[PDB]
This record gives structure tokens, sequence and C-alpha cells, in this order.
């Protein structure tokens, strides 16, 4: 669930709040559309790409769903008792986590103009 | 529409 997703992002990206990652480009937090513009952009694409794909599943729902994950050590990890929506929205969300990680944040791309700019 | 981090 959204809840579980930002301790994620807290586990990994110690280093900046988890709002940085909720209003950017035009995929991370609302905005689903348009060209991605930049790393942390098409970081987000996937992970709404794959809660899409997720939700094909019957009763799946991405935000709501709570899965068993854990977060020690540097080291992030979806457990063994999840169910098919568990398990895969955990793996959605442990992929855009480790995904933010690793790339630049541009803080001239926080808070776009989504109608204007995600066309 | 929601959220993230
Ligand atoms: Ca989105």
């Amino acid at each position: 669930n959204l809840y579980q997703f930002k301790n994620m992002i807290q586990c990994t990206v110690p280093s900046r709040s988890w709002a940085d990652f909720a209003d950017y480009g035009c995929y991370c937090g609302k905005g689903g559309s348009g060209t991605p513009v930049d790393d942390l952009d098409r970081c987000c694409q996937t992970h709404d790409n794959c809660y899409n794909e997720a939700e094909n599943i019957s009763g799946c729902r991405p935000y709501f769903k709570t899965y068993s994950y854990e977060c020690t050590q540097g080291t992030l990890t979806c457990k063994g008792d999840n169910n098919a929506c568990a398990a895969s929205v955990c793996d959605c969300d442990r992929l855009a986590a480790i995904c933010f990680a690793g790339a630049p944040y541009n803080d001239a791309n926080y808070n776009i103009d989504l109608k204007a700019r995600c066309n | 529409v929601a959220f993230r981090s």
C-alpha cells in the first residue's frame, strides 16, 4: 500500500523526504502521460505501468493492498507469504524504490505544469 | 491519481 511504498523510499533514500517524489515530472505522483522528462521520471512511468498491470488481477488494488516486506541493513525484500496480488504490488514498489535511489534528482522537474508539458 | 514516495 502507499504507506508501505513511502517506507520503502525512506529506507532506500534516507537522504530526501518522500514528498520530493510525490509530484515530479510527468509520472511521479498524479500524472500518467506524455514524455518522461528524465531518468527519475522514467522510474515512475515503469512504476505506474506496473500498477496498471497488477490491477488486472481480480480484486487487486495497488494503492491499498497490504503486502509483506522487509527493509534492513541496506536491503529491501518482498517476503514469501505474499499472494499473487501482494507479490506483484510489492515487486512494483521495490523496483521503483531501487530505481529512485540510482536516479539523479533535478529540482527543476519538481511540481511541473502537467497540463502544458505532459501532453 | 493519488501519490508517491
Ligand atoms: Ca502516476
